[PDB]
């Protein structure tokens, strides 16, 4: 992830999560009930 | 289970670019409805004749 200092970890999919969602997407799915 | 698309891995690196050397003139169709059939119903005649 060498993008010249630009960080996209909060929007790219998280490999640690089984749902393969981004942290922002995971938060969005948790916040809607 | 339906496939979403063909898998393509973009050859990203911090100092390489891809420049087109040619082009295609592509014509595509877009169909849009504009109007319907103008229908009038006589309410008195439909209910009662
Ligand atoms: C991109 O951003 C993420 C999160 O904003 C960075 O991850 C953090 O890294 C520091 C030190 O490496 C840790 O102390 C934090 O706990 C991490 N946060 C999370 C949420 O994991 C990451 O280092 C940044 N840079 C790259 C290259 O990914
Ligand atoms: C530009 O170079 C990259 C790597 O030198 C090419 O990407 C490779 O393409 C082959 C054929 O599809 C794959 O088997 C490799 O896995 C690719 N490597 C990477 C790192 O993606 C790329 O095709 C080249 N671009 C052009 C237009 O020739
Ligand atoms: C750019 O693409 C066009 C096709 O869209 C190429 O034209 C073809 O050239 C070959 C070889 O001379 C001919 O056999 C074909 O009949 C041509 N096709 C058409 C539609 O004219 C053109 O050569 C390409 N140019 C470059 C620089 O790659």
């Amino acid at each position: 992830k060498d993008f010249g200092g630009f960080n996209f970890s909060q929007i790219l999919p998280d490999p640690s999560k089984p749902s393969k969602r981004s942290p922002i997407e995971d938060l969005l799915f948790n916040k809607v009930t | 289970t339906m496939s979403l698309g063909a898998e393509n891995s973009v050859a990203y690196s911090n100092n390489s670019i891809a420049i087109p050397t040619n082009f295609t003139i592509s014509v595509t169709t877009e169909i849009l409805p504009v109007s319907m059939t103008k229908t009038s119903v006589d309410c008195t005649m439909y209910i009662c004749g």
